[PDB]
């Protein structure tokens, strides 16, 4: 099946490169079209080109091909589009397509990255249990956040899959050159406070990702 | 000044002294009927 599996989100270094890896498999790396995609902050999925993959070429576009330059070893569907030669006016979303009948026949996942070469740190996991007052509802509502990881994208990884049920994250707040975002960890009334409701935040420049349970507050 | 004897290169209905030939019939590169597809290529009628 058409799995143009892109990379995740990004805080892309100005002057550097960032290789959003399009593992474009099941759809075309090794036989079919890998449709290289720049991604607009307004513009949407813009042309970085495309390539029917029976021979093995990627093709470039006018606005996304260029600073974003992509390579392709299509045998595993392997390829990587580098949003590269970074500027503050270079960041956007990114994507691919898995083609058939030269418009695309399957759609690949992509990854959104904002061009910013700034402070580079790993995320802080800000955990939290519910209120000490109240808890007159169905369950316990708490949080796990990606806070204090400058810059983003700071992920929400939650409790080894236990705080991946109910743990709905929001984006990282981009302020002051730092990411601080929260996620509602919902622990059930059967689950919490007998168990937790816990999320965590992730960052590569410190190489950390803190997962915190929604603990007993008292 | 003269009527010099020479070659009159033939301008009549010369049907069969010359033979325009073709052996190893047509061989050259021209593939302009290509169409767009990914893996099952969506080509049309056209080109050559």
């Amino acid at each position: 099946q058409i799995q143009l599996v892109q990379s995740g989100r990004e805080v892309k270094n100005p002057g550097e490169t960032v290789k959003i890896s399009c593992k474009a498999s099941g759809y075309t790396f090794t036989e079919y079209p890998m449709l290289w995609v720049k991604q607009a902050p307004g513009k949407g999925f813009r042309w970085m080109g495309l390539i029917y993959t029976n021979t093995g070429e990627p093709t470039y576009a006018e606005e996304f091909k260029g600073r974003f330059v992509f390579s392709l070893e299509i045998s595993a569907s392997t390829a990587y589009l580098q949003i590269n030669n970074l500027t503050n006016e270079d960041t956007a979303t990114y994507f691919c397509v898995r083609d058939y009948f030269i418009s695309l026949d399957y759609w690949g996942q992509g990854t959104t990255l904002t061009v910013s070469s700034a402070k580079t740190t790993a995320p802080s996991v800000y955990p939290l249990a519910p209120v000490c007052g109240g808890t007159t509802g169905s369950s316990v509502t708490l949080g796990c956040l990606v806070k204090g990881y400058f810059p983003e994208p700071v992920t929400l990884t939650w409790n080894s899959g236990s705080l991946s049920s109910g743990v709905h994250t929001f984006p990282a707040l981009l302020q002051s050159g730092l990411y601080t975002l929260s996620s509602s960890v919902t622990v059930t009334s059967n689950t919490w406070p007998s168990q937790t409701i816990t999320c965590n935040v992730a960052h590569p420049a410190s190489s950390t990702k803190v997962d915190k349970k929604i603990e007993s507050r008292r | 000044g003269v009527e010099l004897p020479c070659t009159s290169y033939q301008l009549t209905t010369a049907p069969t002294d010359e033979e325009i030939d073709m052996h190893t019939p047509p061989d050259i590169p021209d593939r302009t009927l290509l169409s767009q597809t990914a893996g099952n290529v969506k080509i049309t009628a056209g080109g050559r």
